[PDB]
């Protein structure tokens, strides 16, 4: 690449005396001053990111990546199977604008098994509904 | 003539968990998430939950004090962040240099930035709303005052909501409780209004009055006597003012001439604090409280004497008017819109006379030299007078469609004002495009006669020029009022009329404001779009019932988006959708109204003073030739005052650069809906509801689009709300930043 | 009675109503005798007077 | 040009998504199939089902004109 | 004037009727439903078309069809 | 040919339920031309701006429904 | 049915009521026999004191007329439901338009005549692309 | 600059224009007996697919890169 | 209390204590680790 790493940087160590102090932490600036010291930057002195999916630079973003793909499929399993445990009790709309809360909690702590109860899904067929029983619009 | 009914609604917390209990559409069950919006849309509409006008009058008396409950929590916040998070001292103890801040921010993302350095070693954010002022004036000293002032509110705050639990659910009083209208009428003028006034009249003899006075004189902070040592000590009193010797006694012999020297007629402004003379504040609150106290006495409840109002509107009957105001007295005390309306038209006119009055006559000490505190207090009064005025126009239409009933006022006011609707309409447009014409075609033709290189044809000064004659005719009378028609005044009733400059702590306080051609044709714009916003809640009003259009319009209700395609098209008929465009008109009015007021007084008011008389203003005296120019207000206003919001990043107003492309954002946010139909985001909403068919994950509350009115709602509360915020930035980073 | 304005014309469901700027005396007298509106002209008198 | 560059697709996909919703629901759809019996442009289906107004596909056009304009921008 | 064109999926319901404010439509005999009556709408020329028909109505995709077409002084709604 | 509720999917191709499934409420006469009042749990876009439901129960046809049970 | 019999009800006039389009196309006239002297009030703006027995006013639509017939058939007591509501031509004659069978649209009567009745759904309905140059309609035919 | 900002909004104009032409194709020009299984007729039989996932683009670039922005702004 | 309970579980209530609890621990992993442009 064409970008000077921040350790060597004239205009990132020109930089890097004044950082600000972000938290009640009085030497904040300093330590975030070493820690963006691995990174790459420009010629402007701010750090780049490479993203191209070499695992050098994977701390960048693949790391957090992987990292939000947990998450936000545990929110969506979390989610999802909890409409299936409300499909019918005596009536889901209430079961919808108000929370059971034990069954909430009970999923929310249980979804941490999402990747693997998602192919489970998938093989079983009860993830993904037919193309005919589904209530399309009309052509 | 207290009835009140015992334990009428049982107290219990198992209709919590059941939303939309008050409705019977939404009782039933959510079998749509339209319900959800519905649930927010009737939760205060208590005239459709019941229909027997005693219940819906409680209600209405319980949200009074749990609304009062909210005020209370408010100011107890504002007197408690005065109290620990402030610089309250600090700013007494130097109020000239430093700059009051009372809100600390936690360092947590770097937003400790915000924390800037408003003098004295003390960091946080500078306020703009100026109450630091408001407590100098009424005489805290330290901080401990304000902590317990901050306690006894939240004691007050949990008192009202006491009560308003014990007056829904215990002791409810009954609808003769409610309609004793002239027992009303009378306590609030004087044991509410006048009472109050001679509360603070006391309070402004005693406390404000000697703590401004030594205040005045150069103590310093923690050299004050305590407020009580005042009355515990009348020696202390008396070294101040010659006339406390005297006592009570010549106030009841009517010697009032010897209390002349702390009761005084001063007006103008004080030279050394720049506000209004506590004294004179004092003899005012005391002749309030007299007058209104007076004036509490004027309706008959028990003892025969006073004026019962149903004869009083009966004696008002003309030629013109057929048979007067028979019948008002039965409208005003059956329903509660009608009285919303007046209530918020006069709350609403009230506000803006507020904020016209705040800036010529400051009160405050030191209120005039932060020109933050003076423009914000200016604006933000502005805007909730111009939103209760609204409010006006739209409770005025719900009383025609909902609470206005033909057989009981037939040949009145109100029907004869009915039966012309198409005469007041089609003068008040024509009167619209008249001053449309010849307010903004104006600003149009002095515009190309710039762009075309041709200056002497312009509508400037040193162009043809329209004076102003009949406002410069009043200030010449308000400078020649004291000594010839106000003699026992020193000065005038303000130094915006005409007189000399009050400068302060090298800044300007009040000069003189002459009005050239500018403010002439600004003036113009000003009452134009009063009478366009006058146009649209008007016609609301009136049109509410029927039409040639639409006959039926009473039936539909006061709140339906159309009748439908036909007749051409009835989108936006209702007497909700005047209110949804009289919303914009007051955002379009207001926001020229405080752009005139901050552009002339920091072109031709404010600015730094020099000790050889001359001043100096801000935007060194701009509106004189070129505020008569569209590209004038977009350059030398819009372009040029704009850069202090711009360039203020890694300082202190750095947090109202955020908030101006904020502002942007909810503006241009807002267009999508209020420029989209209902039915395409239905046409979408249904194949991503096609899209968790795929994948089983549906939910059974029905996701569908809002309704055509929640569009236009949400459209006009995301662009009010993002102008304002816009402005908010803009008018506080440049005040604040020419300090 | 002592009310000053009434209907127009006697009917009171055409669209006016006989009031003392729309239909006074001096108002009929005044309009009805301006040059489009008095009887007994050619159309090119009163078109050479208006 | 990173962060542009995404922005001019984000443009460039939504201005395609009403124009593409527009063209594909132009017979019909859930609301009213028969808006092959309505023609291109018509104003709306009255205040009835939820309220239809923006219902044709010549309205699905006029956000579009809107997104161009701004993709542009 | 507009085309209001009414369908043998009406029930008899008689909504759209008592909704319409011109007295466009009226129940005449029919053989085809339990209530055996059907909507019909003799007198095109007065309707404006508001589609307040075409609110109440309980079938799926309303039975009743206001089809706007051309205008005149009463489809129009004027009253000058 | 169908009980009293019996699931059933809607083979209409202009309503809002197609390829939903209902309940059949009951089996009228003969002679009228949609006799089957099929039920569902889904309301339709019906009634005024705002309304807070719709309607559920339907006429239908014999030839356009595909039981399912 | 060609001649109105009738006395104006008592009203002191108002601006929302017959314009220039009555006395040169059309105007329109409900005739209605009440009960007591109460007070209406008429589409065209303001209360009205409606005169004992049959009594006549002149509106300039008719969705006017349909809705003063609507509100003296739900909002009183003695619920008048015998209006006649006529069509005024400036030439003179009168064409009875309301309730011109003789019973109410509400209700079904013998006499009457399936006009505008289609025999199929709207999912039945023809394509746009068979009678693309015929200049006909794709509901009409 | 004046040429090329001149050609970029005549390109936006005939690209709206093209989809515009294209639902008025699909209201007026349509006929499903004829165009019977074929590739126009299986564009529309999986209409809920694509303006979703063109839905699921929109959503997907306009979160982050206004994410993005406001948290560079 | 057993009408507080189900007032507590509603949508509003629950989803602000869920995003109180989201922030809570955001600011709080932001406070004793601010400043990760990376890992
Ligand atoms: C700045 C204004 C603005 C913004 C942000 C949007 C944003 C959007 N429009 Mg849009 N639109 C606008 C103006 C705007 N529009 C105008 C003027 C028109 C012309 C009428 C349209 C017409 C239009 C059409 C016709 C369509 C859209 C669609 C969309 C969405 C998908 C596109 C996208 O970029 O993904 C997402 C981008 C975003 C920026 C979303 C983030 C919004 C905020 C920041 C989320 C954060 C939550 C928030 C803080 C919660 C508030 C809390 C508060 C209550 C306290 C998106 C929400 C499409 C749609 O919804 O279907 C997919 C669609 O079909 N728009
Ligand atoms: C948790 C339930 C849930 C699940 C599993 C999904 C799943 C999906 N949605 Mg989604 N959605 C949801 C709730 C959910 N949604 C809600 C509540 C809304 C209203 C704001 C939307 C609005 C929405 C739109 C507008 C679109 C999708 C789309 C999609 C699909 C693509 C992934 C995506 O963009 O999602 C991202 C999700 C969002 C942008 C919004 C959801 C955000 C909330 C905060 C998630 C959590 C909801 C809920 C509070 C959690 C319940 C927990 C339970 C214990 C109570 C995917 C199948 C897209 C599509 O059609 O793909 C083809 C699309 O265009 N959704
Ligand atoms: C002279 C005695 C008196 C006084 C001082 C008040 C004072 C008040 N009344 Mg009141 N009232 C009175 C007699 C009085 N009333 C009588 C005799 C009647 C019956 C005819 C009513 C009927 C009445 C109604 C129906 C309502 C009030 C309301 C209010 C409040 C108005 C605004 C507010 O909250 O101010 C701010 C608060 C203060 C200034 C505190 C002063 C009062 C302290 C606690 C003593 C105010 C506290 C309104 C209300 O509920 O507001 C909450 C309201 O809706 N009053
Ligand atoms: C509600 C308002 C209020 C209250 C509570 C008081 C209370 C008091 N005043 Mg007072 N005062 C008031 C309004 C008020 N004043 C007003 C409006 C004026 C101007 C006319 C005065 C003028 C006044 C004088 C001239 C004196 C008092 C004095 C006093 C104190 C003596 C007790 C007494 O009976 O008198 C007492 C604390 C006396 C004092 O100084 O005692 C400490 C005294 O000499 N007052
Ligand atoms: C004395 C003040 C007062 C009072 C008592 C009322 C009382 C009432 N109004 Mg009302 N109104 C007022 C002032 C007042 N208004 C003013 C000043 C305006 C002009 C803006 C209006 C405009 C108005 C309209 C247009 C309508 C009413 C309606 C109603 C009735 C039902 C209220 C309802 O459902 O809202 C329940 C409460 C809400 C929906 C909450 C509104 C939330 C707003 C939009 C957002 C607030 C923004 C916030 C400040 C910014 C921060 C938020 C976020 C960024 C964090 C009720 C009788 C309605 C009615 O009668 O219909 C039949 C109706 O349609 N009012
Ligand atoms: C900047 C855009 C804009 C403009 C110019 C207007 C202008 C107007 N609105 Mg308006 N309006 C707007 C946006 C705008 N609106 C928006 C966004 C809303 C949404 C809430 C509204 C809502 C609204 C309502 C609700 C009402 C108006 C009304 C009016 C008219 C008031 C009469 C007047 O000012 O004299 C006329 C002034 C002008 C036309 C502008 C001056 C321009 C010059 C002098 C004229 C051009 C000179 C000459 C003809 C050029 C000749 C060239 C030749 C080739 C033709 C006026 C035409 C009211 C109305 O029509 O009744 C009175 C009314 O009731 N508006
Ligand atoms: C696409 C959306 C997006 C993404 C991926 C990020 C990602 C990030 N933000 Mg962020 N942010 C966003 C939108 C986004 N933000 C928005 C919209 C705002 C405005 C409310 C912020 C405001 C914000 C602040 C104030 C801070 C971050 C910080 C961070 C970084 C660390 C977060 C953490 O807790 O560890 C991380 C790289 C933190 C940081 O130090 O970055 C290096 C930090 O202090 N963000
Ligand atoms: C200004 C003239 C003035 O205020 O007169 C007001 C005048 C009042 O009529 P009367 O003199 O009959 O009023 C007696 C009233 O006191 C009873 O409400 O009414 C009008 O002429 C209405 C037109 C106002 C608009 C005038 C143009
Ligand atoms: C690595 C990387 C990359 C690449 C990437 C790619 C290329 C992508 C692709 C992508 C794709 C190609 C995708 C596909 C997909 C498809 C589908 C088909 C999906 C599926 C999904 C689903 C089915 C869902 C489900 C779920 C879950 C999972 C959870 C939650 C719940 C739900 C249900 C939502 C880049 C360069 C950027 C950068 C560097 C790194
Ligand atoms: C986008 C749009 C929609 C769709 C509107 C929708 C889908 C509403 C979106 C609501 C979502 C669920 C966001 C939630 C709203 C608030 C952010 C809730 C606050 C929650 C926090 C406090 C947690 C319309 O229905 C519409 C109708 C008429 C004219 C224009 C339009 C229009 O432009
Ligand atoms: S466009 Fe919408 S609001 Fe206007 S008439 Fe049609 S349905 Fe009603
Ligand atoms: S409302 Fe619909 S179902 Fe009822 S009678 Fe009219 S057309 Fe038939
Ligand atoms: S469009 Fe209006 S007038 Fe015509 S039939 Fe429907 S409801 Fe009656």
């Amino acid at each position: 690449a064409n970008l000077t790493p921040c350790s060597e940087n004239p205009a990132y160590l020109a930089k890097s005396k004044n950082f600000l102090n972000t938290t009640n932490d009085p030497n904040s600036g300093k330590i975030r001053a070493e820690r963006y010291a691995s990174a790459l930057c420009g010629p402007e002195g701010y750090p780049h990111l490479i993203v191209d999916g070499r695992f050098t630079h994977a701390g960048d973003f693949l790391i957090p990546s992987i990292l939000f793909l947990y998450i936000a499929g545990w929110i969506g399993w979390v989610g999802r199977s909890y409409l299936i445990e409300i499909r019918e009790s005596k009536n889901p709309e209430m079961q919808e604008v108000v929370i059971n809360v034990p069954l909430a909690i009970k999923k929310m702590l249980g979804g941490f098994l999402w990747p693997l109860a998602a192919v489970g899904e998938y093989t079983s067929g009860k993830l993904v509904m037919k193309d005919s029983e589904i209530p399309t619009s009309p052509r | 003539k207290v009835s009140v009914d015992n334990n009428p609604v049982p107290t219990s917390f198992e209709k919590w968990g059941k939303p939309g209990h008050f409705d019977r559409t939404l009782a039933r069950g959510p079998k749509t998430t339209t319900w959800i919006w519905n649930l927010h849309a009737n939760a205060h509409d208590f005239d459709s939950q019941t229909s027997d006008l005693e219940d819906v009058s409680r209600k209405i008396f319980s949200a009074h004090f749990g609304h009062l409950a909210v005020v209370f929590v408010w100011l107890s916040g504002m007197y408690f962040h005065g109290a620990k998070f402030s610089n309250y001292e600090g700013w007494l103890a130097d109020p000239t240099h430093i700059k009051p801040s009372a809100q600390v921010v936690w360092p947590i993302v770097g937003q400790g930035i915000l924390n800037g350095d408003v003098g004295g070693g003390f960091h946080g954010i500078q306020i703009t709303s100026g109450l630091f002022y408001l407590w100098r004036a009424s005489g805290f000293t330290d901080s401990y005052q304000l902590y317990c002032t901050a306690i006894g509110g939240l004691v007050m705050a949990a008192l009202m909501l006491f009560a308003g639990w014990f007056h829904y659910h215990v002791k409810a009083p009954k609808l003769e409780w409610f309609q004793n209208v002239e027992s009303m009428m009378n306590h609030h003028l004087a044991g509410l209004l006048g009472l109050g006034s001679l509360g603070w009249a006391g309070h402004q003899i005693h406390v404000s009055m000697p703590i401004n006075k030594l205040l005045d004189a150069g103590v310093a902070p923690k050299d004050i006597p305590l407020p009580h040592e005042f009355i515990l000590e009348p020696s202390k009193m008396a070294e101040l003012y010659p006339s406390f010797a005297q006592g009570l006694t010549p106030f009841f012999t009517l010697n009032w001439g010897v209390y002349s020297d702390f009761l005084t007629f001063k007006g103008g402004l004080n030279p050394v604090t720049g506000g209004l003379w506590l004294s004179d504040t004092a003899h005012h609150h005391l002749a309030i409280a007299v007058l209104f106290i007076i004036a509490g006495h004027m309706y008959r409840t028990n003892w025969g004497i006073g004026h019962s109002m149903k004869e009083i509107l009966e004696a008002h009957k003309g030629p013109f008017t057929g048979e007067g105001h028979k019948g008002l007295y039965e409208i005003l005390t059956t329903s509660w819109h009608a009285q919303l309306a007046i209530n918020l038209a006069l709350l609403g006119s009230l506000t803006i006379i507020v904020a016209q009055h705040m800036y010529a006559m400051p009160p405050y000490p030191y209120q005039a030299i932060d020109y933050a505190t003076q423009l914000s207090l200016f604006t933000h009064h502005m805007w909730i007078g111009g939103f209760l005025i609204v409010g006006a126009g739209a409770h005025g239409a719900i009383f025609m469609v909902r609470d206005y009933d033909p057989a009981k006022n037939v040949n009145n006011l109100l029907d004869r004002m009915l039966r012309h609707r198409d005469a007041i309409i089609s003068h008040l447009n024509w009167v619209c495009i008249f001053l449309g014409f010849h307010s903004f075609g104006l600003y149009i033709h002095n515009d190309t006669m710039r762009a075309l290189g041709r200056p002497q044809d312009m509508f400037s000064d040193t162009a043809i020029q329209l004076q102003p004659i009949f406002a410069q005719w009043v200030q010449h009378l308000h400078t020649l009022a004291p000594g010839a028609t106000a003699p026992n005044a020193l000065a005038t009733a303000s130094y915006a009329f005409g007189g000399e400059t009050i400068a302060v702590a090298g800044k300007v306080a009040m000069m003189p404001i002459t009005l050239g051609t500018a403010d002439f044709m600004v003036h113009h714009i000003h009452a134009f779009t009063i009478h366009v916003t006058a146009l649209i809640l008007l016609k609301g009003v009136l049109y509410a019932r029927s039409s040639r259009l639409v006959p039926d319009k009473a039936n539909l209700g006061f709140r339906f988006p159309c009748d439908g395609p036909g007749r051409g098209g009835t989108c936006q008929v209702s007497g909700w959708d005047h209110v949804f465009l009289g919303l914009f008109w007051m955002y379009n009015s207001l926001s020229v109204v405080i752009f005139h007021f901050s552009w002339k007084m920091q072109s031709d008011v404010w600015g730094t003073v020099s000790p050889d008389g001359s001043v100096t203003h801000v935007t060194l005296g701009n509106f004189a030739q070129s505020a008569i120019t569209i590209n004038g207000w977009l350059r030398d206003f819009l372009w040029a005052q704009a850069a202090n919001v711009i360039n203020s990043y890694g300082s202190a107003l750095s947090a109202y650069g955020i908030m101006f492309l904020a502002g942007h954002f909810v503006f241009a946010f807002s267009l999508m809906f209020l420029f989209s139909g209902r039915g395409y985001w239905q046409e979408l909403i249904e194949s991503i509801v096609w899209a968790h068919n795929k994948l089983n994950v549906a939910p059974a509350i029905q996701p569908r689009a809002l309704s055509i009115i929640q569009g236009r709602a949400v459209g006009v509360a995301h662009y009010l709300l993002g102008g304002i915020v816009t402005t908010w930035a803009f008018f506080l980073a440049r005040s604040l930043s020419i300090g | 009675s002592n009310q000053v304005v009434q209907a127009y014309n006697g009917d009171p469901f055409v669209g006016h109503l006989s009031t003392p700027i729309s239909d006074s005396a001096f108002t009929r007298t005044f309009i009805g005798n301006l040059p489009a509106y008095r009887k007994g002209l050619s159309p090119i008198l009163r078109g050479l007077e208006v | 040009d990173f962060l542009v560059h995404h922005a001019i697709a984000l443009g460039l996909h939504t201005t395609a998504l009403i124009l593409i919703k527009g063209a594909l629901d132009a017979r019909g759809s859930k609301l009213m199939p028969d808006k092959k019996d309505f023609g291109y442009s018509f104003p709306c289906d009255g205040p009835g089902r939820g309220g239809t107004c923006d219902i044709s596909a010549w309205d699905a056009f006029y956000l579009a004109m809107f997104w161009m304009l701004n993709t542009l921008g | 004037s507009h085309s209001v064109k009414i369908y043998d999926t009406c029930i008899g319901c008689t909504q759209c009727v008592r909704a319409c404010p011109l007295d466009v439509l009226e129940m005449v005999p029919w053989d085809g439903c339990k209530a055996a009556q059907i909507a019909s709408s003799p007198r095109t020329e007065d309707c404006v078309g508001c589609k307040r028909c075409e609110t109440a109505c309980p079938t799926d995709f309303l039975s009743i069809r206001v089809y706007l077409g051309a205008e005149t002084t009463r489809s129009m709604g004027l009253a000058y | 040919a169908l009980n009293r509720g019996d699931k059933v999917r809607i083979k209409r191709t202009e309503s809002y339920w197609y390829g939903d499934v209902g309940t059949v409420a009951s089996v009228e006469k003969s002679g009228i031309l949609y006799p089957v009042i099929v039920r569902f749990d889904r309301v339709n876009y019906n009634g005024f701006s705002g309304s807070a439901s719709g309607v559920n129960t339907n006429n239908f046809a014999e030839n356009e429904l595909e039981l399912v049970q | 049915m060609t001649e109105l019999s009738g006395q104006p009800p008592k009203f002191g006039g108002s601006t929302g009521g017959l314009l220039s389009k009555a006395n040169r196309e059309e105007k329109y006239a409900i005739t209605w026999t009440s009960a007591s002297e109460q007070v209406f009030e008429m589409p065209t703006g303001g209360a009205a004191i409606m005169n004992e027995g049959e009594n006549l006013l002149y509106l300039a639509r008719k969705e006017q007329c349909l809705a003063l017939g609507t509100q003296l058939r739900t909002k009183f007591k003695p619920k008048i439901q015998d209006y006649k509501i006529y069509r005024v031509y400036p030439s003179g004659e009168v064409q009875y338009l309301h309730p011109a069978d003789g019973v109410f649209p509400e209700k079904v009567n013998e006499g009457r005549e399936a006009q505008g009745t289609k025999t199929r759904r709207i999912g039945q309905n023809p394509e746009p692309v068979t009678i693309k140059f015929s200049g006909k309609a794709p509901y009409e035919v | 600059a004046a040429l090329y900002t001149h050609h970029q909004y005549i390109a936006g104009f005939l690209m709206v224009g093209a989809f515009a032409h294209g639902a008025i194709f699909f209201v007026r020009d349509y006929d499903p007996v004829a165009n019977k299984d074929n590739v126009l007729a299986r564009m529309l039989e999986h209409k809920e697919a694509l303006i979703s996932h063109l839905s699921w683009v929109s959503l997907f670039l306009g979160f982050h890169t206004l994410g993005l922005y406001v948290h560079n702004d | 209390m057993d009408g507080l309970k189900s007032f507590l579980s509603t949508a509003p209530v629950m989803i602000m204590a869920l995003l109180t609890f989201t922030a809570g621990i955001l600011i709080e992993f932001n406070r004793f680790y601010p400043d990760l442009l990376f890992h």
